[PDB]
C-alpha cells in the first residue's frame, strides 16, 4: 500500500493505490483506500492491516463528529485515548487526514504529526518512494498537487511488490 | 498578616477576648504578627498548603502554653512579640526527606 | 482445504474439498465445508481452524437472523464486533457466502471484501489454485457455474496436499 | 534522539535533536524534543517510543500540577505509581527534567536519579556520546552551560545516525 | 549508502554519498565511493567495503580485457564468477558501470540488470529513494545528468539514515 | 576496550585501556593494547585477541616494505587480503595505525578509514566515548595531543563497562 | 551489582557497590544500595532491577510496621503474598535484611532464605566472588565483620563488570 | 572444573577439582587436571577434554624447544598457532603454566594472560571463585601457597555445581 | 533435588537432598526438602521451584485439615482446583505425600498418581536415579525402608549435579 498526499496552490491531494495483498498473492486489485469523511470536507487515506485500518478510521469519523469537525482538535482527542492507564488496545494502520487548513497522519499507537514544509506525507510500505518523488516534484516542477499525487504514486508502484496502479485521487476543491 | 488583624473577628481579635474571659490581656505586635505570616506561608510553600487555614494552624501552635496556663495568671498582661513567636513556633517544621525514594 | 464460487447466468455456486487434515495426516475425506444457511436462501463455506470456522460461521449466522437476512448488512455488523475496544477474540478462519445478490468474504478478524468483476472468491490454502482455474474457464469458455466450481475444484485439488477430491457443491436456483 | 542537561554558574540548560525516525528511516527533522512545562518554570526533555514519550510527559505535567510544582516530590510521586501492585504498564521512554533547584532523570519503568557532580544528564540513543562531549567541556573549560549543551549535541548528531543537526535548547534563566 | 547512475544526452553520471556506518553510529562522512576505471573509460561505484570493491574493480578490469572494452560482456563474465568462485562469494556488495553505451549493475547473487528505456541505475539502502527522485525529475524536467544525480542524493540522503550529504559525483567523458 | 588516537602539532599519540574480559568478569586490567611497529616508526594499537593482533602486526610488517613505509599502501593492501584470506577472516579485531603522515583504521570486514580534519580516530566498544571526548576537546581548548588522549580515556573508561583505567599511551617521536 | 552482609563478634554488617549499569554502559558509581529501616533498626541492602528492587523493599518496609519490626516474621508474611492464588506479580530483585538477631535473603519470586552457619549472605551479578572472599577471610582470620564485608566487595568489584569501588557499608552496633 | 595457581615464596603452586560432567550429571569425579611437563619442569593445568588438552601439552613442549625453556615465548606462540591452525581451533579448553619465574593462561581466543603482582591465576567455571578466595587469603594470611590452593578449591567447588572435592594439588618444586 | 519414599514392612520412609542452588552455583546445601503435615502424622516432600514447591505444599496443609486428614481425598480435591474454568495458575513443582496407608504425588498442574507395586516414588532432577537403586534394592535385598532411602538418595547425589548429600529422612512409625 501506498499514500501521498501533496498541499500546494490552495488546493489539498490525497490519493492512493488499489492493491490488497494476502501474504505474496494478491486478492483485489481495485480497493478504494482514500475516502472523504464529515460530510465530505475532509480527505482520508489508510495505510496497513485491513480491519486496523478501518477501525482507525472509524475511531476518527466518530471524532470529527462529537466536534465541529476540526482536524487537529480530532486528531488530538483521538491519540489521547492511547495516552492514558486504560492501554487502549493499538491499531497495526495508519492514516493521512487533510482538508482546507492541515495536513496529519495519525497512528494506531497514538501520536499525531504534521507535514514539515513542502506539505508532503506518504505512508504504507511504498510510501517513501512516492515521497521522493513528490519531494523532487515540488522543488524542480510547476505541476499541479493533483499531477504530482498522481505522478508519485505511479512511481512507487513500479517499485513496491505491494503498490499497483489502480488509483484513487482525491482532492479538496 | 491582613487576615489576621483587619477582618470583624478575626484570629488575633478572638484569642485576644478568649484570653479576656480567663482574666488575662493580651497584645500582639505588628512584628509578632509578621511573622506568624511568615511561618504560615512558609510551611504552605514547602510542604501542602491549604491557603488561610494554615493561620488557624501556626495560631494554636503559638497559643498553645497561654491558652493552658491562663486560668493562673489572671490579672497578668501578656506581650506577644517578636521572641515570643520565634520560641513558641520552635524551627522549621520537619524535616523534607524523600530521597529515601531516589536512586 | 480449497473453497471457491462462481455466479454467471443468473447462477451462484459454492463448492469445496472434504479432506480434514490434523497436521501432515488426514483424518476425515468426507466433510462438508459448505452449508445452507437462513432458510436454505444462503450459502456458506468455510476454511481454517475447524472450531474457529464453525464459530464464525455460527456467528454469522445470528446475524443473517437479526435482520432480513441481508447478506451485506449481515457481513457489515459482524465484521463491526471486530472493529471496537473490545478485543473481539480474533477467529483464525475464513467464510465465502453468496446469494441471489452478491457474494462475498468475511474473515475472522474483522473485514468484508467483495469480488471484483468475474464474480469469484477462493479461499483455503488450495484457494489460488482453484481462483486461477476459473478466471480462466470463466474468461475462455461458456462452461455453466457449476461446472467452473467442479473442474476448478478438481484443479486445486491435485495440487494441494490439504485439499482433496471429496467435493460438496451448492448452487442458488 | 540525544537530550542533553548542564548546570553551572546559576544556569541550567536542556537541549536535544530533532530527528524523527521510524525504522532507518526518517520522517521529520524538525521535532521539538525539549519543552516548558508549569507556567513554563520547569525543563523537560524527552527520548524513545513517540507516544509513550508524550504520556510520560503528560503524566508528569499533572503531578507538578498536583504539587506546588516541586520537581523532586512530583518525580517521587509519579514514580511511586509503579511501585504497587496495579502493575501501572510502562512505557518504554525517558525524561530528563529540571528546574532552578534540581535536574533529574525519570524512566517509563519507575525511577528517579540525580546526577553525580557536574549536574550532567543525557539520555537517548545519542546520550552517552553528547555526554562525554559534555564531561569533557566542563572539566576543562570556561565555556557557558548553553553553550557546552549546543557543541554536546553537535557531536552527538555526527556521530549516532538517529541524532540530527536540528536542535531545540531551552534554558532556565 | 546510496549510488545513483543517470544518462541523459551522450552524458553518463554516477554519484554517491559518502557515509560509513558502523551499526548504528557514524564511522566516516567524507568517503570516495564511486572511482574511474579503465584508464578513465569505465566510472564505477560501489556498496560495501572498499577492500572488497577493489577487489572486485581490479578483476573488472582483468574481465573487460578478454573481451574488447565491452562493459557488458566483462559484466555479464564478473558475476557469473562472482558467485562460483568461492573466494568471491565472501565479499559482498553491490555494483554500478557505466562509461559510454550502457549501464549496469553486478550482484554477488543474481547477476547483470540494465536500465530501461530511462537510463537509470541505483544500489544501496537509500537506492531506491533515490531511484524514485530520477525517475521523476528524467520524465518531467530539462534538468542535465547532473544536476538530476545531484538533487536525487539529497532526497535519499534525507530519508535514509545510513547516507549523508558529502557526495562523490563522476561525470563522463 | 578502548583505543584513541589524536594528532596535533606534529605529534601523533595513541593511547588505551588495558582491561581484558571474560564475557562479563574481568580477566586482566593491566594489558598493553598499544605497541611500537616498524623499528619504532609505526605505533599501532589493537581491539581484540593480541594474538590475532601480533599475527596481524608481523603481517603489517611485511606489506609495509612491499612499499616504501606508505602507512596507506601498506594498510590498503593489509585489509584487502584479510578479507580474502580466509584464514585472516577468522581473525576478529580492530585495528589503529599512526606514524608521521597520517593516521588510519583498518577492519577486517569494510576497510581503510582516514581520519576527518580533526585528526582524531578511536575503536573499541569505548571507542565512540572517547572520540566524543577528543572531538570536543580539540575544538575548544589547547591541550597536548597528549593531555588530550589521556582524559578521553577516562572518560570512555567511566561510561564503558568493558574498559577500564590502566592507560597504555605511545606518543611519537 | 554485588551485596554482601558478614555477623561475627555480635556485629552485623551489610555493604554494597554503587555502579548503576544501563546495559553495558555505567550511569551512576555512587548509588546507595544499603539503607536502613524501621527507626534505623534494621539493615537492608538490594540487587536487580532499579524498579523492582526498590518496590521490594519498600513492601518489605510496611511490613515491618504491621508488626514489632520482627524480622522474621516480616519476611514470611511478605512472602506470603506470592504463595496464594492472586499471582501478585513478581519482582525481579533480591533483598538482604538483618539485624541483631537475624539475616535473610528475599526475593521478588517469594521465598526467605537463612544463612548455613558462618552467617554470610551476597546477592547481585557480583555476589558469589565476594562471597568466596568473606568464607576464606571467616574461616582462615580475626578480621572484624566490618573488615570482611569491605575487604570482599573490593575483590568482587574487580571481577564482576557491574560492581565498582563505590561502597556503602551499614552495620548494627 | 577449577583450576587455581597460586606463587608465592619462591614457591608455585597448581591445584584443581576432578569432576568430569555431561550435561548436568556426573561422569567421573576423581580425574587429574594438572599434569607435570618438560621434564617436570613445567606443571600445567586443562580447563577442557583431556584428548583435547593432551594435544596442546605435547604441542607446548615443541614450542618450549624452539625456544629456550621461556615459558612466555612458548606460550605467546601456542596460542599464536591454535588461533591460526584451522585444526586447533577445533579444541577449545583454557590453560595454566606455572614453572620458576612466572605463570600464565592460554586461551583458543584472545592469547596469554600474565598474574598482577599477586602471581595468582584461575580457570573453570568455578576459576573466579576460587580466585576470589585466594587473593583474599594471599592479602589477608600467612598461609603456603599450598594451603591457600587447598581452601580455595574447596571454596569454589561449594559454590560451583561443576566441581567438586578431590583435588590434584601439583607443587614444585 | 531428589525426592524418594519406599513402603515395606509397615513401614513409610520419605527423604530428599539438602541442595538449593541458584543456576549453576549452589546457595545453600542444608535444606530440609521433607517435612510432616497434620500434626505430623502424613510425609510430605517437595521439588521445583522453591516458591512453587511451598505453594504447593501450603495448598495441600489447608485441604487435609478440611478433611479428616485423608490423603486420598485431599489429593483428590486439591488437584480438582485445576480441572475447572478458572484457570487456578499452576505450579512448577511436585510433592510426595504419604502415611500409614497410601503414597502419592501431586503436581502443580493438577494430577495425583499413585504407585505401581513396589510402593516407590521419586521426583526431582534426581528423581530417577534413586528411583532405580531404590527398585533394585527392593527386589533383590532385605534392607529396610529406611535404609534403602539413604542408599538410593546417596546415590542419585553422586550423579545429578543438583542432588547433594545433606539428606532428612523422615519415617512414618
Ligand atoms: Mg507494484
Ligand atoms: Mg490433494
Ligand atoms: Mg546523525
Ligand atoms: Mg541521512
Ligand atoms: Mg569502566
Ligand atoms: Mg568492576
Ligand atoms: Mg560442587
Ligand atoms: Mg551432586
Amino acid at each position: 500500500t501506498t499514500i501521498v498526499s501533496v498541499r500546494r496552490n490552495g488546493q489539498v491531494v490525497v490519493g492512493g493505490d488499489g492493491q490488497v495483498s494476502l501474504g505474496n498473492t494478491v486478492m483485489k486489485g481495485n480497493a478504494r483506500k482514500v475516502r472523504r469523511l464529515y460530510n465530505g470536507k475532509v480527505l482520508a487515506g489508510f495505510a496497513g492491516g485491513t480491519a486496523d485500518a478501518f477501525t482507525l478510521f472509524e475511531l476518527f469519523e466518530r471524532k470529527l463528529e462529537m466536534h465541529q469537525g476540526h482536524l487537529l482538535k480530532s486528531a488530538v482527542e483521538l491519540a489521547k485515548d492511547w495516552r492514558t492507564d486504560r492501554a487502549l488496545r493499538k491499531l497495526e494502520a495508519m492514516l493521512i487526514v487533510a482538508d482546507e487548513k492541515e495536513s496529519l497522519i495519525i497512528t494506531g499507537i497514538g501520536d499525531v504529526v504534521q507535514p514539515e514544509e513542502d506539505q508532503i506525507l506518504a505512508i504504507g510500505s511504498g510510501g517513501n518512494y512516492a515521497l521522493s518523488a513528490a519531494r523532487a516534484l515540488v522543488e524542480n516542477t510547476e505541476l499541479s498537487a493533483h499531477e504530482i499525487v498522481e505522478k508519485s504514486l505511479r512511481i512507487a508502484g513500479d517499485i513496491c511488490v505491494f503498490t499497483n496502479t489502480n488509483f484513487t485521487i482525491e482532492e479538496l476543491p | 498578616e491582613r487576615i489576621l488583624t483587619e477582618p470583624h473577628a478575626s484570629l488575633t481579635e478572638q484569642y485576644k477576648a478568649l484570653m479576656a474571659t480567663e482574666g488575662v490581656n493580651i497584645a500582639f505586635t505588628t512584628d509578632a504578627v509578621k511573622k506568624i505570616a511568615e511561618a504560615a506561608f512558609r510551611v504552605n510553600e514547602k510542604t501542602e498548603n491549604i491557603g488561610a487555614r494554615r493561620l488557624h494552624t501556626v495560631m494554636e501552635r503559638l497559643m498553645d502554653k497561654i491558652s493552658f496556663s491562663a486560668s493562673d495568671m489572671n490579672g497578668q498582661t501578656v506581650n506577644i512579640d517578636a521572641a515570643y513567636v520565634a520560641d513558641a513556633l520552635g524551627e522549621v517544621v520537619e524535616n523534607e526527606d524523600l530521597s529515601r525514594f531516589i536512586l
